[PDB]
Parts: C-alpha cells; structure tokens; sequence
RNA sequence: GAAUUUGGACAAACUUGGUCAUUUAGAGGAACUAAAAGUAGGUUUCCGUAGGUGAACCUGCGGAAGGAUCAUUA
RNA sequence: GGAUAGUGGCCUACCAUGGUUUCAACGGGUAACGGGGAAUAAGGGUUCGAUUCCGGAGAGGGAGCCUGAGAAACGGCUACCACAUCCAAGGAAGGCAGCAGGCGCGCAAAUUACCCAAUCCUAAUUCAGGGAGGUAGUGACAAUAAAUAACGAUACAGGGUCUUGUAAUUGGAAUGAGUACAAUGUAAAUACCUUAACGAGGAACAAUUGGAGGGCAAGUCUGGUGCCAGCAGCCGCGGUAAUUCCAGCUCCAAUAGCGUAUAUUAAAGUUGUUGCAGUUAAAAAGCUCGUAGUUGAACUUUGGGCCCGGUUAACGGGGCCUUUCCUUCUGGCUAAACCAGGACUUUUACUUUGAAAAAAUUAGAGUGUUCAAAGCAGGCGUAUUGCUCGAAUAUAUUAGCAUGGAAUAAUAGAAUAGGACGUUUGGUUCUAUUUUGUUGGUUUCUAGGACCAUCGUAAUGAUUAAUAGGGACGGUCGGGGGCAUCAGUAUUCAAUUGUCAGAGGUGAAAUUCUUGGAUUUAUUGAAGACUAACUACUGCGAAAGCAUUUGCCAAGGACGUUUUCAUUAAUCAAGAACGAAAGUUAGGGGAUCGAAGAUGAUCAGAUACCGUCGUAGUCUUAACCAUAAACUAUGCCGACUAGGGAUCGGGUGGUGUUUUUUUAAUGACCCACUCGGCACCUUACGAGAAAUCAAAGUCUUUGGGUUCUGGGGGGAGUAUGGUCGCAAGGCUGAAACUUAAAGGAAUUG
C-alpha cells in the first residue's frame, strides 16, 4: 500500500498497449525536441512539461513519439537541475513544514509529519547517492536545507 | 508466515532465538546452571549416608491410624538435615538414633510419592548392613 | 510486497482446483513459473495453459482437467545434495510410486526421477502430486 | 683455577594499602506450616492511578464487558 | 640493532596513532584437556566423551639451570613456600597423578602374587634389563552359549477303536555339577578341551527376584488381629480416613538373574529447521518512524533441421548448420583466414565427479571359533620332505585443492563517450635475445612495448514503466492538528422588585438557610467550564483522541491522469516522535463537581450504609512521568477463495426525475458500472476443543516475507544488580522451596 499511511490506493495512469506512433499525431519527432526545451527554459520541471504536452500538443508520451524520455532530453542539453525534481518537492515541502513548526509550537501532528517526510527524504537521498546522481556524502541538513531550496 | 524467519542466510537469529527459548525450560536451566551440586539436598548423587537425628512420630490419623512414620537424619558430607522414610512396621525399631543409615530417592523426581507430604527419601541400609534383609531374619544387625 | 511469484501461481491454482473452477488466471509470470507449468502438463496435472503477452510482465490462463491432488512451493531453496533428493520425497510425498519433487539444476528445472536418471542435481523448487 | 666481588636480565617470596569473592557468629523483624481444640451481612466483575483504613475494604478521575435488546417505524 | 637454531614488537632506541567490535569484540562462568568416538535408531536431532588410539599439559605450588642432539627433566640439580622424615641437638635426607599397598574422602573402585615365555623397547648388544608388558588372585561393570531332567509299564478322566493328562503306583536307561589316575595346557603352575575310577531317586545335587484395583498379566481366595453407645448378649452378624492391620493358599512376568535410586535418551510435535502456540486456555510491544539483520517484480539463445553413436520403438551423449565455439600464444597448409597443439569464471554462491584423507569403532563380503559374542583365520592332498585362497568393500556430509554444468540468487560493463576495431597517417617515451672480434660508453637501422593527436569502420551504446513505490497536477472530502475569533443555554454569585412561613435533604430523621424575607417569580450584570437534541451498527487520525460560528497557517487519504523517475521496497535489535486519566515543580484563574478533611444522626434493615461544608484536583502556560480491560482481548506487507442488501468519499454513462423561468451550465434525487473505506445478514467450498471465524480459510496432503512473545500451577513481577525519573514509580528481572493440578468451551441435574 503506501510507505508512511494505511491508506491501500491503486490510482494511477495506465500506459497503452501500443509502442507505434499514433496516427492522428502525424507531426514531427525533432520539433516537439525543441519545443520540450523551450519549455524547460522557461523554468518547469519535466513533469509540468509532460502535462502541458499532453494537455495541449497532442503528445500522448514524450518516450514514444522521440524515443527518449524527457528528463534524458533536458539532460541531453544541459538543462538538468543540480538535485533531482521529487527530492526538491519533498525539501521544499519540509522547509515550509518546518517554518509552521516554528511559528505553531505545540502543533505534535506537524511534528509527526515532518519526522515522516524527513524520513522519506532520507530514503530517496540515500538510494539517489547510492545510484551516484547526487554527491556522495550531500549531508542533508535541517539549516542549511533552506539555502537549498531558494 | 508462521512467525520464524524463513531466509536460506538466516540461522543466526534461529540459533539465539532457540538458545533463549530453551533457557526457558526446566531440565536445560537446572542442568546448566548446575542446580544439582549447590542447592540440592545430594551433591547431584544417587545415595547418600547419614546419621539418625531423631524418630519423629507423624501417624496416619487419630488414634485408629496405620503407622508411617520415620526419622530425622543429618547427612555426612553436606550436613543437611531432611526427613526419610523407613519401610513397613517392624523396620522402624531396627533404626535407633546415630545409626549411620544409607538413603536413596523415592521415585519421583524429587516429589513425594505416595500420601506422606514433605518426605522424599527411604531407608536402604541401616548401621551398614541392609533393611529388607534384616527384616525378613535372613541376616541379623552388627553391634556397632 | 511480492516475495514469490510462484507461490502466488501455486496457491492460485490449487484454491482453483479445490473450489472447483475450469480454468484460473495467474499473474505475474514467468520463467520459473512457465517451466513449473511445463513440468505439471507433461506429467497430465494440468490442462492446457496460453501465454497472454502484454507489455509488462504477462499472464498465464491454465485450463485445469482434474487429477491435480496438490502442488506445492518450498520456500527458501534449499540446495538439495543428489544422494539427499529421495530424503525430500520421503519428507513430502504420500507414497513412493506416485507424486514428483521438481528441482531447479543446472541443466534445467526438472522432476526428481529425470534427475536421478541424468545424475544431476541443484535446488530444490517445488512438488506436485 | 676455587673462596670471594661489581653490574644486569630472569625472578620465587615476604611486610603494608586497596579491591573481588565463598563460608560461618550476631539483637531485630516479617512471611509459611500442622495449629483437630482461640478473639450475621453486603452481593456487578475488573483495569490504571491518588488518598485513607488492624483487616479484605472504601472514595475521587478515566477506561473495558471478560454484563441478559422488549415495542415501534423504516 | 640486539637476541634466537631460525621468522617475528621476541626485546631495546627513534618515529608514527593505530588494532578489535552488535557478523557479539573485551569481560564473567564451566561439576571444560581436544578429537577419533558412545548411548539413543523413521528422519532430523538430543545427551555424554576422566578412560585402552592420536595430540596437549603436569609430576605438592611457583621460579631458575648444568649435562646433552633432544629437558626449563623433577624414579636430575638449585632457592623460596606449604607439608614432613632422622637422630647423639652439631647436622643429614624428602616428593607413588609408575606397580603393589596404607590413611583420609566418600554412593562409588582389586594382590605389598609369578615371569621375561609372548609383544616390543634400551644397551658396548642374539646372551643383560624391562611392575613396559604378559600370567594368575579378587571381581554378578558390561557381553556370549545354555544344566535344575527325558523315555516307558499299570489304574482312571477324556477326545474315542488311536491320542492327551492325572496318580503319597511302578521299571530301568542317559549325563554333568563335583572328587580325581594320567596326558595336554603353561616360563612353572591354575583353569579350559580329552579322560581310567567314583558320582540321582526327591526334606535329592531343593532357583530366585518382583507383583495380583486400573495403568499392567495375574484373586466374584482363607484365617487372624486393633475400633463400635450399629443389632444380639458373651456364640456372634454388620460397619471400621483399620490410606487396609498382618500372615497362609493360589496365580502372572522375567530367569542365573531380578528389583530399587539418580541422570540421560525414545515414545513428546513439553524446543518444534523438518515440526508447536499467541480472540477467549501461557503468550501480538499503546502506536508510528528508523540503523544493523532477514527478504525483495519481470526481463537478455529460444526453437528448428542434420547426422553419427550408448542401454532394453522408449531413455539418456556429443558434434555440424540455422546472423550462433568468444578468448592467451608457437609449429605447418596457405593469400588479417585453417590445421596440430600448450589453456582461460568480470567476481561469486550452488551442484556432479575426483584426489588427499590413521588404525581401532560403524555398516558389510568370506570362513562351522562344536554354535555364538569374537578372531582373521583357514582350505586340500601319495598327509615323505607338499600345494593354495584371503585378510575385501562402503561411510566420512563443514574448511582447503582439481574438475564438468550454467537453471536458480547476486556483481560489473559505453551517458559529459574518457566506448570497441584497423597493414589510417604523424609525434613522443622506454627496451634491446643480436650483426659490425668480447666488453664500457656514442649513433643509425631493425623489432617489441607504452603514450599523445587525426582518418574511418558500425543497425555505433540508454530493457518494461510491475492492478510495486515515491513525486507532480486537477477537482474534491473529513467532529484531522495549531493560533485567533464568535455564539448558546445552563451552573454559581451580586444588585433591584413582588409575596408570605417554611425551604433543603432521606426509607425515616438531624446538621444547614430563613419575619434584616429563606425557597419561588421578573429585569440586568460577572466568572470559569462544556458544546445537548441533530448524533447513525456515520466520518477523520499512527494510536491516545476529535462535535458551536468565521478566518489564517501548514498537513492528509481516496479518486482522476496516454504526467514524472525505473526499484528507490516489506519488516525491523540500536535510537527516536507522540502517548487517556491519575500524579509532580512554579505562575494564573477559580463556576460546577470533588480525593483528603470537618461536622449530623447512626433507627434490628440499609434490602434503601446516607447528608451538608470542602483542600488538592478538574481549566491553562512552561517543564516533568510513559502507564490503562492503551481491547478488535486478533502484529505489519502481499496473493487467492462466497452470495446479498444497505452506506461514506471520488469517477464514468443514462434523446432518466426535479428546481431554473424556459428548461442552457450547475445543485439535489434515481438507475447501472468502477475504485478505496466503515460495517452488516445468510451459508460452509473450509477451519476449530467449542463459543464461533470471509478470516481465526487456503495445515499430518504440514514452507509467500518479516518482527515480538509463551513453555503446568504458586513462590513472583518478589529478591538482587543496572538504568530512567525531583518523586510517585517505570524498563529489564531470578532462584531456593511447594504442588497434581491450575485452566478454556458448551450441554445437563
């Protein structure tokens, strides 16, 4: 089920039983290329370009209709951020925990909620410097976590 | 499932696991803590001699009663003094006091057998000589 | 999570077979589970099965015909010495003339009678009877 | 070339100080025993905790049933 | 460097600051010499191994040392310690855990015997010596074989003319327990095997040990003994917590053996890997995070054809082709490509085969020790100079070595190309087995490497996106949390007012307030707490818990998604967050209720043990404590298995309903479907001791992953140790002893 709920969903998306270009597509393979990287440098991450090309181009999947995924084009080019797109949330998501926390001192909900996504932090930046994408010690900190995030 | 780890790397956690769980025993904690050689009336032994304290007189009920009763002996090696049980009537004036009696368990573990609570011994040899055999006038008592 | 897919596709089977069902579905599937099933056709357990084929991991539908009594996997797999496999039939078998231990050897998955035949052995994997 | 002698390493052992541990004397007390034989009433059952009482026991706060659901309509 | 026979922190001087450990280091215990092995036999295990073989260590405790190849030797020496011997009192000598033997200790263990004859050892060595060893004595440790009787005749009972048993009936045969000429045996004897002579008629030459309610086999026996306010009266009957009180007859089991005590093993699945249990019988941490540990989705050469060839058409073997034998090099056919040949795991795990593995022991083949336990003997002849078989085989489950396999489970490779391949060209860096007479140095060529750059050669290099996971977004949803704010009656108190004699309290009184007006009524004000009815077999949260309005702050599940990354996950000692009520230290505020306390009346009955006042507390802030029947008495993750009706959240569809004021969005409702919840009813495909359970199912046909806990009942959550806490206390947590039951679930008197 989950990592740090009861919770017991299963809703999700559902990739099509179809690897071959679809016909009404009928476009380019290059221009959505360029395209992808414009968008990146207006500053989204690669998920928000994902929805934007699905909501708006037609591009069903960036992996089918290129044949690379999209966060191997921006890296292709020179767009990768320094940190990966989900440990910058999960930090950011933390930072603004802990900034409640301090304001509201006797919130113990927030203060189980902030040990579970540190946890959860912890995990993805140890899996992260184990696959040797992020530094290899990258020492998360409470303070410093801050300065990290803007 | 079954609450035991089940990995074919897993035989440490088995090992401690059954070494705590058979700590939790009767006969593996007396026998390895060696219960039998300091607080047990023998030193861990079958027999053992001892001199006659006393005749204590503990019958069976009021005055209409089977006599079975029998004596307070001091051991010889450890000093201790438990009770016994002498065998059937016309035994019991065969052990006098200071009479150097040789005694065995009673058959249960170190439990009474039978209905007499708190004995847990039985007279086999009294003054060195026998019990069953100098009951039965196949023999007769040495003096002293 | 999914320690073992062919425990899922044993159990699977027999809940199949003791509710008395035609034919189960069963996913994942997989090498193991493909060779297992193999073994169960040839010696008349099962039925016939297909391969449905999509993209990520597959799934079998096996067409049951009776004469299943129990099939069974053996979690961890032990490794099974040669002169030690009639050990493990003696262990889990009813009797000695009917009812196979399938072992997973270097030249293959196999039943335990081929691999006292061919003189070869490995871990052990499963029993069917 | 003996008795004897200087220095050194190897060191048994004796005197003191501390420490570890076993056994035995010692007021006091609390427990248990067979002690054949001493001085009518309340009845929900508990759990955690606080206070009080020769004596179980009582009271305060929170919790459990390991406590016996009838009539009606929908 | 010293020292040693030699390496070495083995020691010394100098310099570094290292080494081991939760995969349990270091410390503590051992009634611990280690092993070959022993008992137990369905398997796996459990228990023992002082002891006959191998290795270690010691000779009362330590230390030191000469001789010698070898000793830190003690049937050698020296000193100290503890014992202790001798005497002329000056001095001298000591070491049985060698063989006998003595004392002591104990439940527990033999002769101060004979001999080198065997086996071997020592010496100057065939010859001497050997308490090593062998022989005999004691010996019910254990083990082997089997004496205590067999056959008739007569009379009866039979089945019934041929077969059994009975008998104070009867006949003779056979033989060794012993005694013993002899011979053998033996170093000399004893004993065994052989044997002249003697040796059997029952109290002979005599078999015992336990038992007879059940377990567990065999008494619907006999007599006597001790008790009776039971009947009779001196004969007795019956009863006797006489737990039989004792003898005799008869019977059962084993037998030259049988019983008892302690320990251990099997039956025991009361240790449970195989193979236990945890709703209620012992036992699921209050809940969640999380390190080590254990465990972890699928995927990459499959298939086909060809032959040859092993066993009685089936099983199993290897080479060729199918884009398919890749790799480290010499000698030849040749014009980088073949043959004859030396071999290779990126790293493992696993598995087959093999070597090297003391004997004895175990399993086992042969052989009539008269049989057998044993032993490795033996067998056959013209038995006159002889012949010949054998002393096999197997097991050894870890580690190390060699080897065939490549399923299963792991590890790495090209993502900033810094990747591979070459008769692609240039430069640098080094080396020479040589030839110029051998050598040292100098140079070129040649050949071999390594490096830095440019041409190409190529299908140039990136596995799915798990009804695993985390992330993003969209619309929601919720009595989820914090802060601030708003409201509702109610309770208590106060002010003003109306009217009069009681108001409270109890089963019954009394204390209490009251003609300065009690209780009651009306208007108003203040304080603190709490949020009824709506409120449900509804919702939210990890649990504890959460119920007035509004706003802010951050969070959360489920649904939807042709979004994102591609294993990031499950469980979890160490460690950590929260944790009802009660309780502790200070500040606040104190309306109700209220431990403690204070008073009233205590009336057989309180069945109806009370009343009033009231401290701490109840509320809050900052610190503490970490326990509850913290309960669903049911750990968490995953898969599958059965029908039905409700209900909450999200989504999909309806030429469906309703309100629009025109039937456009959207809301409420109905029908169908789906995902995720809280639950409910019936049933057993199944389970269970039952109550019952869709999980407590998928289990004698026993294995998806993982953590914690239990081992008959008391003593006992007690004692002691540690640790946390100001304290209360919490966490961990025994033993001696005592007992044959404690217990769970239903039906029935």
């Amino acid at each position: 089920g989950r990592m740090h709920s009861a919770g017991k969903g299963i809703s999700s998306s559902a990739i099509p039983y179809s690897r071959n270009a679809p016909a009404w597509f009928k476009l380019s393979s290059e221009s959505v290329i360029e395209q992808i990287v414009k968008y990146a440098r207006k500053g989204l991450t690669p998920s928000q370009i994902g929805v934007l090309l699905r909501d708006a181009h037609g591009v069903t999947q960036a992996r089918v209709i290129t044949g690379n995924k999209i966060m191997r084009i921006l890296k292709s080019n020179g767009l990768a951020p320094e940190i990966p797109e989900d440990l910058y949330y999960l930090i950011k998501k933390a930072v603004s925990v802990r900034k409640h926390l301090e304001r509201n001192r006797k919130d113990k909900d927030a203060k189980f909620r902030l040990i579970l996504i540190e946890s959860r932090i912890h995990r993805l930046a140890r899996y992260y410097r184990t696959v040797a994408v992020l530094p290899p010690n990258w020492k998360y900190e409470s303070a410093t976590a801050s300065a990290l995030v803007n | 499932g079954k609450g035991k780890p089940r990995g074919l790397n897993s035989a440490r956690k088995l090992r401690v696991h059954r070494r705590n769980n058979r700590w939790a025993e009767n006969n593996y904690k007396k026998r390895l803590l060696g219960t039998a050689f300091k607080s047990s009336p023998f030193g861990g032994s079958s027999h053992a001699k001892g001199i006659v304290l006393e005749k204590l007189g503990i019958e069976s009920k009021q005055p209409n009663s089977a006599i079975r009763k029998c004596v307070r002996v001091q051991l010889i090696k450890n000093g201790k003094k438990v009770t016994a049980f002498v065998p059937n009537d016309g035994c019991l004036n065969f052990v006098d006091e200071n009479d150097e009696v040789l005694l065995a368990g009673f058959g249960r573990k170190g439990k009474a057998k039978g209905d007499i609570p708190g004995v847990r011994f039985k007279v086999v040899k009294v003054s060195g000589v026998s019990l069953l055999a100098l009951w039965k006038e196949k023999k007769e008592k040495p003096r002293s | 999570t999914r320690s073992s897919v062919l425990a899922d596709a044993l159990n699977a089977i027999n809940n199949a077979e003791k509710t008395g069902k035609r034919q189960v579905l069963i996913r994942p599937s997989s090498k193991v589970i493909i060779k297992f099933l193999q073994v169960m056709q040839k010696h008349g357990y099962i039925g016939e099965f297909e391969y449905i084929d999509d993209h990520r991991s597959g799934k079998i539908v096996v067409q049951l015909n009776g004469r299943l009594n129990k099939c069974g996997v053996i979690s961890p797999r032990f490794n099974v010495k040669i002169g030690d496999i009639e050990k493990w039939t003696a262990n889990l078998l009813p009797a000695r003339q009917f009812g196979y231990v399938i072992l997973t050897t270097s030249a293959g998955i196999m039943d335990h009678e081929e691999a006292r035949r061919k003189h070869v052995s490995g871990k052990i994997l499963g029993f069917v009877y």
